[PDB]
RNA sequence: AAAUUGUUGAAAGGGAAGGGCAUUUGAUCAGACAUGGUGUUUUGUAUU
RNA sequence: AUACUGCCAGCUGGGACUGAGGACUGCGACGUAAGUCAAGGAUGCUGGCAUAAUGGUUAUAUGCCGCCCGUCUUGAAACAC
RNA sequence: CCUGAAAAUGGAUGGCGCUCAAGCGUGUUACCUAUACUCUACCGUCAGGGUUGAUAUGAUGCCCUGACGAGUAGGCAGGCGUGGAGGUCAGUGACGAAGCCUAGACCGUAAGGUCGGGUCGAACGGCCUCUAGUGCAGAUCUUGGUGGUAGUAGCAAAUAUU
RNA sequence: UUGGCGGAAAGGCCUUGGGUGCUUGCUGGCGAAUUGCAAUGUCAUUUUGCGUGGGGAUAAAUCAUUUGUAUACGACUUAGA
């Protein structure tokens, strides 16, 4: 025999978890963020471009369009400490927002199988993008130059300071 | 794979070797508590090798196991390793250096027919 | 714009240390126009990042980045502590951070 | 016959031995060092100007406290001699991989030594006699020269999702 | 927030000044001191001198070539001040020292950028009135230093070569201030007054 | 950094075990350590504890 | 076998070299999970 | 009134580090109650990668530290051996 | 504060320097950081305990709670390794044992153990015990060998060779 | 491109005129999306090494021989088509 034995062989089982007393309470969001408000995205392929704030989802994130007539970021989810809130705000009490859910940003369901080794968007996304912007849009008109203001984007310029700014 | 345990961390790592061990290659590089008058090491100057301690013992949760979680285990023969078939999640079985490359070909074909993850499937094979 | 500045920069000063020993688990950052440790508390948990150039490519592309985020202030002057996943080289002593606003408190 | 760390093909390379040679090791590796990485030729003809003086050996290792000169000024060095001794020693090792190239049928103009190497042969005893009757051992340093000369001659892109996205989001930009 | 930025020395001290700038070495900014024989130091300029002697009596003895050179330039006493206050000996000091560049007078490329002072240093802010101070390029003179009169001979021409710039600069602000002036009280003008600028 | 006012990792100067290898014995010092835990008459802890002494400590009665 | 030496290769070097804490850089190395797996009509019913 | 000092079983915001245990007991709160719970230790969701990416070894560089070990000794780096 | 106040290598508030100080006196706060204190995790020791009516590998085991942990001379305990002995694994092995090398991997706090790769050729291991000529960096240690010094000192009395 | 000025380390600055791209000074219209909730998400600046296609030029030094203003050896100083 090359070893001699273990006398005490360790149990193959698994003990279960102990009872988890961690609920999943609702998310509470920054008093600057309300439904209507100008985000300035930070975080991502949209860094620095204004957005609209539009719908709190339940998978605590943040659901956003920005025009897309006007700045090209889509209807699309962000996260609430990647965004920046601002004062201005714009009126959202035209657009419904209610079918927006978690499913409606289902990417597409991957299994081990399905994985591309080597490297179209859906005409139901668009259409729902149109009816929405079309309350943006008709909105945001009544204020003066924010749609120029939500068209630019956003950048930390030389020698003012973020600690001190006002957004 | 294992069982679950706990993130295995080895709280030290770097391996204690001999002072001086590099100055003089007479001195081997098994570690020698240096037991010196004058000793620096023993005195644990600051900026000197640490000597080991008992504080630097591994988590008894996770003592003797290899990163893949099991604890090594030395088989040379078929029916020491039948011995493990029923802890297969626990044991890896590590077939021994003297182990002929006619007879590790049984012990490998009857581990994988086991279950029995082996740590060097590559050990003296021919090709 | 020609700025496409999203975070504010930082000098990597040195490590936490002491007269005669350092830490490199704690590396300090110099805040540009930050000035009071209560100015400083807004970069409190705030992403820093340390780019640089690095040899080869190593997952498509020259650059490489050792991330960290500010984790307290450190004296009067608004040199905050900063704590990363791996320390500092200790050769950017004086180098270049990058520290974004997220995660934002306003 | 294990020669030495060769980076070169048994097929492309002849090769030449010598050992116990009565020559002085630490001239004969200044001698092999000189030569290393030279075509044949220009290497034979580099050593007939040693004996006639006409080029030095530059002594780059074994040089402390031997005298400066002027022709070592070609290799860089102030250090220079004019080993006798071990040069012979070598053009009769060169000569010999000369042949054996020869023989196997190697190309003339191409010949270079590609690798050459001196060690350090058992050293034979001897009896000198100091002041006050002391017995000091005087004794030699043969070489095991052994040289060959060969012929001269002449990833995975993984990417993130961001990453792959990335480079598909500027190839359909600028088009 | 410069790449570099070039100090002025008129008015400044030795000390004060390295300090300051000693520290914004190592922090990674780039500093080129200019002017450096215009430096002062607090100190009637003959307590000064034998401050000097008593520095330039340090040499080593067995070989006086391999000792403390003591430089007599205004440029290296001021960059003899500011190593020791960095740790010159080491390799981040070596590289602090290499972004330093300390001159006299105010030679190109750097005549023609925007030199820079220290408040925080000068001689009238921080040096009580009628404390007497030692300035460097007089010091430098006694000391050793043969190029007192020369670099003074060719400030002097680049004096009235920036004083011409003046000249024509002063007369484009009159003209753009003009501008703003004309182009303010307007409806566009004083809608940013209220809004701020 | 404390003021150790006693010795520190000091043992209690008891036998906890005995120090014979007899492994009938054993069995009865495991069948008393049951019998002290598991009964609250000082009994079986007195003769548990006498047990556990040596060849002297035990003198014939 | 080591001392010691040669060659090749790699690396570094401003009055030492060597070591510790930490990381960069370079070189090199094991692990995943891709589990018999919430089954799925066997081409005269053991590949899910 | 306010300052100062003090108190709150007052609220609230931000930041850092930690997630040790592995069925249940227990103390307790809110609930008429059913039950839930921030109540005898972390869970939920999402993403990337699935390999040198993280990590290890080693070499080098940098920041700081580091005197040459054994012994005699009150005292060793010792110009003590 | 000044004179009193003079020592011999060059030189010392630690250095740079500092003059409403970066000096002296004093006071306020703010701030820095020890292997100190607090909290958590882990290691170990100790202590006090829980754990056997078909129920757990059948207890030097497992577990819980708590406190501590510096250390020479020295003491004790648990262990690792070496030569050999009894038993056992119906152990390994010429398809390759031992050995040796390995900035290759893993385990152990460590003594060390294991595996992979290369050379290699004939025996050798694990565990329970037994036994000892059992563990080396030193002893101007012994023997053997090899270094820097170093292609150096030197190979210059006896007139002298071509 | 007219010229100039700049010698402290000038290697930079200023100007005339013209062409050229853009112009957010104002109003429009079309595109952005799948990087799937962040992963600096790469844009700079030195040095070369291979080649594209033009420009431009077409040697010295050392050894060896020799001289001695030099000299331990180097070195120095000479001469030699």
């Amino acid at each position: 025999s090359a070893q001699k034995a273990p006398k005490w062989y360790p149990s193959e089982d698994v003990a279960a978890l102990k009872k988890t007393r961690k609920a999943a309470r609702p998310q509470k969001l920054r008093a600057s963020l309300v439904p209507g408000t100008v985000l300035i995205l930070l975080a991502g392929r949209f860094r620095g471009k204004r957005v609209v704030y539009l719908k709190h989802l339940e998978d605590n994130t943040l659901l956003i369009s920005g025009p897309f007539k006007v700045n090209g970021v889509p209807l699309r989810r962000v996260n609430a400490r990647y965004v920046i809130a601002t004062s201005t705000k714009v009126s959202v009490e035209g657009v419904n927002v209610e079918k927006f859910n978690v499913e409606y940003f289902a990417k597409e369901k991957l299994t081990k199988k399905e994985k591309k080794e080597a490297k179209e968007i859906k005409a139901e996304r668009v259409e729902d993008q149109k009816v929405v912007d079309k309350a943006l849009i008709a909105e945001i008109k009544k204020t003066p130059l924010l749609k120029q203001y939500l068209s630019a984007s956003f950048s930390l310029k030389n020698g003012d300071k973020p600690h001190m700014l006002k957004f | 794979a294992s069982l679950p345990h706990p993130k295995i961390v080895k709280k030290h790592t770097k391996k204690f070797k001999r002072h001086h061990s590099d100055r003089y290659h007479r001195v081997a590089e098994n570690w020698r508590k240096q037991k010196g008058i004058d000793s620096v090491v023993r005195r644990r100057f600051r900026g000197n090798i640490s000597q080991p301690k008992i504080g630097y013992g591994s988590n008894k949760k996770t003592k003797f196991l290899s990163p893949s979680g099991h604890k090594t285990f030395l088989v040379a023969n078929v029916k020491d390793l039948e011995t493990l078939t029923m802890h297969t999640k626990t044991y890896a079985a590590e077939i021994a250096h003297n182990i002929s490359a006619k007879n590790r070909v049984v012990i490998l074909a009857r581990a994988k027919a086991l279950g029995i993850k082996v740590t060097n499937p590559k050990g003296r094979l021919a090709l | 714009a020609e700025s496409h500045r999203l975070y504010v920069k930082g000098k990597h000063l040195s490590y936490q240390r002491s007269k005669r020993v350092n830490n490199p688990n704690v590396s300090l950052i110099k805040i540009e126009g930050v000035a009071t440790p209560q100015d400083a508390q807004f970069y409190l948990g705030k992403r820093i990042a340390y780019v640089y150039r690095a040899s080869k490519e190593v997952r498509g592309s020259k650059i490489r980045v050792m991330w960290g985020k500010v984790t307290r202030t450190h004296g009067n002057s608004g040199v905050v502590r900063a704590t990363f996943r791996n320390n500092l080289p200790a050769k950017t002593f004086g180098a270049s951070v990058r520290i974004f606003l997220y995660p934002s408190n306003i | 016959a294990r020669y030495g760390a060769t980076s070169t093909n048994p097929a492309k390379s002849a090769s030449a031995r010598g050992s116990y040679l009565r020559v002085s090791f630490k001239n004969t590796r200044e001698t092999a060092q000189a030569i290393n990485g030279w075509e044949l030729t220009k290497a034979q003809k580099y050593l007939e100007q040693v004996l006639d003086h006409q080029r030095a050996i530059p002594f780059r290792r074994f040089n402390s406290s031997i005298g400066r000169t002027a022709q070592g000024k070609e290799f860089g060095v102030t250090k220079a001699r004019w080993p006798a001794k071990s040069v012979k020693f070598v053009q009769g090792l060169l000569q010999n991989a000369a042949a054996n190239a020869e023989a196997k049928g190697l190309d003339a103009t191409k010949l270079y030594v590609s690798h050459i190497q001196v060690n350090q042969a058992p050293k034979q005893r001897r009896r000198t006699y100091r002041a006050h009757g002391r017995i000091n051992k005087y004794e030699s340093s043969p070489s095991h020269i052994e040289l060959v000369v060969t012929e001269k001659e002449e990833k995975v892109v993984r990417l993130t999702s961001r990453q792959r996205g990335r480079i598909a989001a500027q190839k359909r930009i600028a088009a | 927030v410069e790449p570099v930025v070039v100090i002025d020395g008129k008015g400044h001290l030795v000390g004060r000044l390295a300090s300051v700038v000693a520290k914004q070495l190592l922090n990674g900014q780039k500093i080129v001191v200019v002017r450096a024989e215009e430096l002062n130091i607090s100190g009637e300029f003959f307590r000064n001198k034998l401050k000097y002697h008593d520095f330039l009596r340090k040499a080593t003895a067995f070989n006086k070539t391999r000792g403390p050179f003591h430089f007599r330039a205004p440029s290296r006493i001021f960059y003899k001040a500011l190593r020791g206050m960095v740790s010159h000996k080491t390799a981040r000091g070596k590289a602090a020292l290499e972004r330093l560049k300390v001159f006299e007078g105010i030679p190109p490329p750097y005549d023609k950028k925007k030199r820079v002072v220290v408040p925080q240093a000068l001689r009238v802010l921080r040096l009580k009135p009628g404390r007497k101070y030692t300035t460097l390029g007089k010091l430098s003179t006694s000391v050793g230093w043969k190029y007192e009169d020369v670099v003074a001979k060719l400030e002097a021409k680049r004096k009235v070569s920036s004083a011409e710039y003046y000249a024509k600069k002063r007369a484009f602000t009159k003209k753009v201030a003009s501008a703003n002036a004309t182009a303010a009280e307007s409806d566009v003008a004083k809608q940013l007054a209220a809004l701020g600028y | 950094g404390i003021d150790h006012t006693s010795k520190q990792h000091k043992r209690s100067g008891h036998r906890t075990a005995p120090k014979s290898d007899n492994v009938y014995l054993k069995l009865l010092v495991k069948l008393y350590t049951f019998l002290a835990r598991r009964t609250d008459a000082p009994f079986n802890k007195v003769v548990l504890k006498a047990l556990f002494l040596s060849k002297i400590n035990r003198p014939p009665v």
